[PDB]
DNA sequence: TCTAAGAACTCTGATGTCAGTAGATTACACT
DNA sequence: GTGTAATCTACTGACATCAGAGTTCTTAGA
């Protein structure tokens, strides 16, 4: 959706910024209707839902005797929804205001909180705004620091706070948007450390043989003299499998009467499968690693497998 | 921990001690058969402990008494039995309301270690030195009617 | 530690006529204060741990109270889950009239032993059932000699506190206030784990943090196979996650019941009630219908068995930034399942950090889930500030796009900047510059929820209608920048809006 | 009493007992509501609540004085409301006021 | 007597402050009712002790039913309903006017309580309550409909209902067809269609681990369900054998299954009702069979029981079906007659081994008459010689009578059912065994 | 002269998870 | 058979999470 955006720094430099979404994880577009059987009409199911007190089993009315609640330790305050119109926390509306600017590393990869990753461009037909835009794009870039900017869709939204990384293409500069953690959002967490490994001990051999490892099986290696190196495992460019298998299931079962599903396209599984020249270097080192460490067992599960014939 | 101090114990009173700080302060959260085992770790030396009424209400040992679990109910009793001697009356008074209680069960084990209980009371208590102290004299006519 | 297991604070106040009354200036008052720390610790662990176990319990007080039937001590709310109808209770007793009420109804302030006290207190924890991972004892008092007089009662403490010491529980005291007699080596340098009339201690137990936490579970423990032989053990744990509100429970008007959702699914036809096998999902594609079990439409995503499934290595330049799917998580090996293999974890860690490389692999998270493609980029400790740990050891999770992600861009035209603009856009960058520190700020939105539950909860005058640093701070901007709106203005900008 | 029967109330707050003000109203019978829904006839408050405000900033309800009521069970008898016995009224009473009061 | 002090204190236990400190007290206390109440044996304390337990002004039930609204209680109510539980079978029958209050609280509490802790217990309850209480009268007053109803509605509340829950709700959707067969008359079919469609997916599966618990529940309320309401040469290949299809799934044990309620249920289900599946039996013969004896000797002393009655229903039917018909010829001929011989003929087996397969000798005397007369003699020879070499052995003391000369008579009873002619000759010694047998 | 279709976001409800707890089941075992 | 172990499998609290459903906005629009 072309959202525009009025990109506001200060309370006297506002600029009309079009924000746009990169990448999404994305749902299946339409659902799977739930149908009865030996009927195959899609109307003849209800799926109505009664609220019913403990007491005796008696029945309360469906959607004006319920008044959601809250756990506030060991009661239930009684909320409601038209008390939550009246105390939600309001807000301007659009907002993409910068809260400020930061150094590259004051932010961190791991941190990144999004949903999804916008990508912030100029509103088009105004070039000076563009410039403008793209001034503002190699300031950060060269001096090598980020912005953070208050960030909302709209009204009735929760606002949000995150990165805006500034981003380079011969084609075009681009400014890119992603979540940024609230505090009560941060996690915490102790993890006793590694480098104390007096019970560990990764042993030389142990580690030189690693070493010939991750070599080995470099997925990618350089290419062209141009430092393009062998990735010929993009993973950018790779089709889901699982809307691959879901189409191919709807397939099956169209051109096919009740018949039982397949299996995998065996070339969906190459698709997945590193391409096999890996897989050829492969061998020699794990083969060496597996007299180079202690591999006690581990357990495992069933399926109807567990008593189906054949 | 609780059944290998008791098994630790159970020939040796000294070490519990050292631990029976620990062994209080374990004794109410523990339910079923372990409780038993506390229990005795707190028998192993109960000759010895000083203000071991109050600790010993601390945890509802009151309470801990009325329970059908013969082999608790028994070394409840022996319990109640060492600690005899030293417990002021005011309180013995309390503590026997629920020891009087024992003539109707059937353990027939449970009913010796009571009458026991009450022979000593009666015994030791036979016509108290003050008259005053309305608590003993309580205490002896209830003991005397259970015995009876 | 035990994950059961709960945090547990009880709470003992000094009630003798020492503090109950000291108000040697009129700003504050001792009393006042215990009770206002009290009061904001206990709504704070409200919202924050809703599990852990709090109590309060006053010592040397006429009136009396407690399990064993002691003098002078006063257990005023027992070891309870948090909940409203206690933070009442406490509040009850803030106020001058407050305090008139306090003193006419326990005491003024007897005589006490805080022998006996720390034993009332012992019992208290002893009292619960479920298991405590920390228990800590605040006392809160100021005659930092409890008594000079019978040194007797003083031995007694020093054994008893010692044993408490030893039975798992530990003790706290916040010096409050007191005219001189502000140190704790004056009986407490053996109680407590240089000193002053006030303390630090108690100002951040008025801080009033109110986020939640939960302790170190594993959101999935999978096997990471180099190969199809060996495997090493990894627990998928989380590090960031959004917290959403606590999901609302649904009330009856009359009574303020639970109200039992019944959702079920029936026939129109007839007044039957399909069971869950009568039904059958379908789509709609080229004009013609289709039909799965129930059974089969989740038999469509089967990939592969759980677990990781590492590939190749790759330059961590190639890893682009630029295409984040969702929060990341973290990797660390659990010893539990496959033993040593921590070793090769801690092999892969420290190779892959020194050769400057990232590590492709297949996340299977749980069964009937489809595959998606996850870097695992290691991560050094980092310590230096105070030596706590500060980013954790190991690998990240860096989910990688798929192809139906791109969300192919609008193409426009670029145009580059002069120079001249940008060169001061430089100063203006370089201007507005501020440190960001991981948990600057805060949801206004989850704060202000539950800001206003506790309004709704204590029958509050007003709700507290948090500032929340999100919105920016205007007149800052308007200032430290100065007037270069205009520069850039006359640089860059026509008349047109 | 048999009279508050078929009348249904909010004791919003009361903190006079506030647990007692529902008592009494309950050997009058009185229909005892916690939150009262656009059914109920009235709701009564010993102070003011957060709910009460909410409930002002929806006029959908009738917001009476404590003082009220209780003269209603001291006259043993209904008395229909007047001016003093509210602290806030519903457009349904006010379209009724701009007929029955002086402005 | 203490059971009215201890139930009078019990119910004032209900009002004390420090519920979930009086929950303990109450809890134990109730224990020792349970245990002063049970050992209980003078035939008339005993009725004193029932009408103080199911007591109306105080007592168990008035307990449970008022103090189903606190939640801590969830200890007390399990123990109380499990007391329930054994006295309703250590006075079986005679608690006939207190049943209807009992089944009223079994279903208050199956409906207001969350935690599976009490759920199975309370199901257990009218578990017991119906099977005991099958013949009397008592039965109509139940309300039996509306029991199927309140449960069959349990059926469908998205299916959160907890796993070993789910399989007393069968076995009580199974046995209420059995206890009162006339009020399930219009409702029987859908209940098939559920336990047939829900068996399907938590057996047929795809990718979810087998509810193990669930399944045995599930096929035990099948087996209930098919005393009556038969299911045999109406829509067979249809019902029958998805039926069918499923006991045989149950049986294999496709791969070693370290719990063993699922095949000791299914094998009881095949027991009681291979009258039904008689017709596709001859379709499995082999694996049926040889799966049934391989399964006869596993140590779970239950499971041997539960495969002997297997055993005997499966060639008890096989035998029956025979009777009729003339090309499964190709099947005595070909499997049984020869492997239940083999065994007899050489192995060292178990002694039960043993007898079952005597009994396989025997079962089968009706084809051999059906298809040579001539061999029928023959065994009835073979047989008594081998009963003239196990009785005349000459006092082997403990080994030898231990289990067989009742199959052997058992035997001897079965072929002499279709001899045609007497060996006269034989005749006495045939009696002598009798006589020794007795 | 304006009416749907997608969008998007949030919200709710199940599904599956993990640690813990503890029960009942099943193996072991008695000369 | 009888009785005591060992230990698997359960349930629950609790926490993530897909999906599913309720809702506002742009274009194409009588």
């Amino acid at each position: 959706i072309h959202w525009p955006c009025r990109l506001t720094i200060g309370s006297n430099l506002s600029i009309r910024i079009a924000a746009y979404k990169s990448i999404l994880q994305e749902r299946v577009k339409k659902t799977w209707t739930v149908v009865d059987a030996k009927t195959l009409k899609k109307e003849d199911i209800q799926k109505e839902t009664v609220y019913c007190l403990n007491d005796d089993d008696e029945t309360e009315v469906l959607k004006e005797d319920i008044i959601q609640g809250f756990r506030y330790g060991s009661d239930i305050v009684p909320f409601s929804k038209v008390d939550e119109e009246q105390m939600k926390y309001k807000s301007e509306g659009k907002c993409f205001s910068v809260l400020g600017f930061c150094k590259s590393s004051q932010v961190q990869r791991r941190f990144f909180m999004g949903n999804q990753v916008l990508k912030v461009f100029a509103a088009r037909d105004d070039e000076a705004a563009a410039v403008a835009l793209s001034s503002l794009i190699h300031a950060l870039d060269d001096l090598d620091m980020v912005a953070i900017v208050r960030y909302a869709y709209d009204k009735r939204a929760n606002p949000q706070v995150g990165v805006a990384f500034p981003h380079i293409k011969h084609n075009y500069e681009c400014l890119v948007y992603v979540q940024l953690p609230f505090m009560e959002d941060l996690r915490q967490y102790m993890f006793s450390s590694l480098k104390n490994s007096k019970k560990y001990a990764p042993t030389e051999a142990q580690l030189n043989a690693v070493d010939a490892l991750i070599d080995s099986m470099s997925l990618a290696k350089k290419d062209e003299k141009t430092d393009t190196l062998e990735d010929l495992f993009p993973t950018t460019k790779i089709p889901n499998p699982r809307f691959q298998r879901l189409f191919q299931c709807l397939l099956h079962r169209a051109l096919h009467p009740r018949e039982p599903l397949p299996p995998i396209q065996q070339h969906i599984w190459n698709m997945l499968n590193p391409p096999a020249e890996v897989t050829t270097k492969s061998q020699i080192p794990l083969s060496k690693i597996k007299t180079l460490f202690p591999l006690i067992e581990a357990k495992k599960k069933d399926q109807v497998t567990a008593q189906e014939i054949f | 921990f609780i059944v290998c101090l008791n098994k630790v114990t159970k020939s040796f009173p000294p070490l519990a001690d050292r631990f029976m700080n620990a062994v209080f302060f374990l004794l109410p959260k523990f339910h079923g058969v372990l409780k038993t085992l506390c229990l005795e770790v707190v028998l192993c030396r109960v000759e010895g402990m000083t203000e071991l009424y109050f600790q010993l209400k601390s945890k509802d040992f009151v309470q801990v008494m009325r329970h059908r679990d013969d082999e608790r109910q028994k070394v409840c009793l022996d319990i109640i039995y060492k600690m005899m001697p030293k417990l002021k009356p005011v309180e013995l008074r309390e503590l026997l309301n629920p020891v009087v209680e024992f003539v109707s069960h059937p353990s027939t084990t449970c009913r010796e270690q009571m009458y026991n209980i009450l022979m000593w009371i009666h015994d030791n208590y036979r016509d108290p030195e003050s008259e005053t102290d309305n608590d003993s004299q309580e205490i002896f006519k209830l003991a005397k009617d259970v015995l009876i | 530690y035990k994950y059961s297991g709960r945090d547990s604070l009880i709470f003992l106040v000094d009630a003798s006529k020492a503090m109950f009354e000291s108000q040697s200036e009129d700003e504050l008052t001792p009393f006042d204060m215990s009770i206002q720390c009290i009061q904001s610790v206990y709504i704070s662990k409200i919202i924050s741990s809703d599990r852990d176990l709090l109590a309060v319990v006053f010592y040397g007080t006429e009136k009396d109270k407690n399990s064993v039937n002691f003098k002078n001590i006063y257990v005023l709310q027992e070891l309870d889950n948090p909940g409203a109808k206690r933070i009442l209770e406490l509040d009850q007793f803030k106020g001058q009239q407050g305090q008139k009420r306090f003193q006419d109804m326990m005491g003024h302030g007897s005589d006490y032993s805080l022998s006996e006290v720390l034993w009332v207190c012992a019992n208290l924890f002893s009292d619960v059932q479920f298991k405590m991972s920390h228990k800590r004892i605040m006392l809160f008092t100021n005659e930092d000699n409890p008594h000079g007089n019978d040194s007797a009662k003083a031995s007694r403490a020093r054994t008893k506190a010692g044993d408490l010491r030893d039975t798992g529980i530990f003790l706290d005291l916040m010096h409050l206030k007191k005219p001189g007699g502000f140190d704790i080596s004056l009986f407490y340098r053996d109680i407590i784990s240089v000193h002053f009339e006030e303390s630090s201690k108690l100002e951040d137990l008025l801080r009033k943090v109110r986020a939640k936490e939960t302790r170190k579970r594993a959101l999935s423990r999978l096997k990471l196979k180099l190969n199809k032989d060996i495997v090493i053990s990894v627990g998928i744990y989380n590090l960031v996650q959004k917290a959403l509100k606590p999901p609302p429970i649904k009330l009856y008007r009359e009574t303020n019941e639970p109200v039992k959702t019944k959702t079920r699914t029936f026939n129109t036809s007839t007044g039957g009630l399909l069971l869950p096998s009568d039904t059958k999902r379908s789509q709609i594609y080229g004009s013609r219908q289709i039909i799965l079990e129930k059974e089969e439409t989740e038999e469509l995503k089967r990939f592969d068995d759980p677990g990781l499934m590492l590939m190749g290595f790759k330059p961590l330049v190639l890893l682009k930034k630029h295409h984040y799917l969702r929060p990341s998580l973290f990797v660390y090996p659990e010893e539990s399942l496959v033993i040593g293999s921590s070793t090769l974890f801690s092999a892969l860690l420290i190779k892959c950090l020194e050769k400057e490389v990232a590590a492709l692999c297949r996340y299977t998270p749980r069964r009937n889930i489809p595959p998606y493609f996850v870097a695992l980029v290691p991560q050094e400790e980092e310590l230096d500030d105070q030596k706590i740990q500060v980013t954790p050891p190991g690998f990240q999770l860096v989910f990688l796009p798929f192809a139906d992600d791109k969300r192919k861009m609008p193409f426009t035209e670029k145009i580059m900047a002069t120079p001249e603009q940008v060169g001061k856009m430089k100063a203006i960058v370089e201007k507005l510059r501020f440190t960001y520190r991981s948990d600057s700020f805060e949801n206004p939105v989850l704060q202000q929820h539950f800001r206003n539950l506790e309004a709704l909860a204590l029958d509050l005058m007003e709700p507290e209608q948090a500032v929340d640093l999100t919105l920016p701070k205007v007149e800052a901007m308007n200032k430290r920048l100065g007037s270069l709106v205009d520069e850039f203005k006359e640089l860059v900008y026509p008349p047109d809006y | 009493s048999n009279i508050f029967e078929d009348v249904e109330f909010c004791v919003m707050s009361g903190t006079q007992p506030k647990p007692d003000l529902e008592n009494r109203i309950a050997e009058f019978g009185g229909y005892i509501v916690q939150n009262p829904g656009p059914d109920t006839y009235c709701v009564i408050a010993g102070s003011e609540n957060i709910r009460v405000k909410n409930i002002i900033l929806s006029n959908k309800h009738d917001v009476v004085k404590p003082a009220w009521l209780l003269e209603c069970f001291k006259t043993k008898s209904f008395v229909p409301w007047q001016p003093r016995f509210m602290i806030h009224m519903c457009p349904s009473t006010k379209e009724h006021f701009a007929r029955e009061y002086d402005c | 007597a203490g059971v009215r002090c201890s139930l009078l204190r019990l119910q004032e236990t209900l009002s004390a402050a420090d519920r979930c400190g009086a929950a303990l007290a109450g809890h134990q206390l109730i224990r020792g009712l349970g245990q002063e109440c049970v050992l209980s044996s003078s035939p008339a304390v005993l009725a004193l002790q029932t009408s103080l337990v199911f007591s109306r002004d105080f007592g168990l039930l008035v307990f449970v039913r008022k103090s189903l609204n606190s939640i801590e209680f969830r200890e007390c109510r399990e123990e109380i309903l499990k007391f329930l539980c054994i006295f309703l079978e250590k006075m079986g029958q005679k608690i006939a006017p207190y049943s209807v209050e009992i089944k009223n609280t079994c279903t208050s509490v199956y409906t207001k309580d969350r935690a599976a802790k009490c759920k199975i217990p309370a199901l257990d309850l009218l578990i017991k309550l119906l099977q005991t209480f099958r013949s009397s009268r008592l039965m109509d007053e139940f309300k039996i409909g509306e029991l199927f109803s309140k449960f069959y509605g349990e059926l469908a509340l998205k299916k959160k209902i907890p796993d070993t829950v789910l399989e007393k709700v069968y076995e009580l959707l199974g046995l209420l067809g059995e206890v009162h067969p006339s009020e399930m008359i219009n409702n029987a079919e859908n209940l098939f269609r559920a336990f047939l469609g829900e068996l399907k997916t938590q057996m047929t599966s795809a990718v979810r681990e087998p509810k193990l618990p669930v399944l045995a529940g599930c096929l035990k309320g099948l087996s209930s369900l098919l005393c009556n309401f038969t299911k045999s040469m109406e829509e067979d290949p249809q019902t029958s054998r998805e039926i069918f299809n499923f006991v045989l799934k149950a049986i294999r044990p496709q791969i070693d299954l370290k719990r063993y309620a699922v095949p000791s249920a299914g094998l009881r289900l095949f027991a009681l009702h291979a009258s039904q599946f008689s017709t596709c039996l001859l379709d499995n013969y082999v694996s049926l069979f040889e799966v049934l004896l391989k399964w006869c000797a596993h140590t779970n002393v239950e499971l041997k029981k539960a495969a002997l009655s297997a055993l005997e229903s499966f060639l008890k039917q096989v035998s029956n079906m025979v009777a009729k018909n003339a090309e499964m010829h190709k099947n005595k001929l070909q499997y049984f007659m020869e492997q239940f011989y083999g065994i007899i003929r050489n192995v060292d087996s178990n002694n039960k081994e043993l007898s079952i397969a005597i009994r396989g000798y025997g079962l089968f005397a009706g084809p051999c008459k059906v298809i040579n007369a001539k061999d029928v003699d023959f065994m009835y020879v073979e047989l008594i010689q081998r009963c003239k070499q196990m009785f005349l052995t000459q006092t082997d003391t403990g080994d030898d009578r231990v289990y067989q000369m009742p199959s052997f008579l058992q035997s001897v009873a079965s072929v002499l059912l279709y001899l045609d002619t007497v060996p006269e000759v034989y005749t006495p010694v045939l009696e002598h065994l009798v006589v020794m047998q007795i």
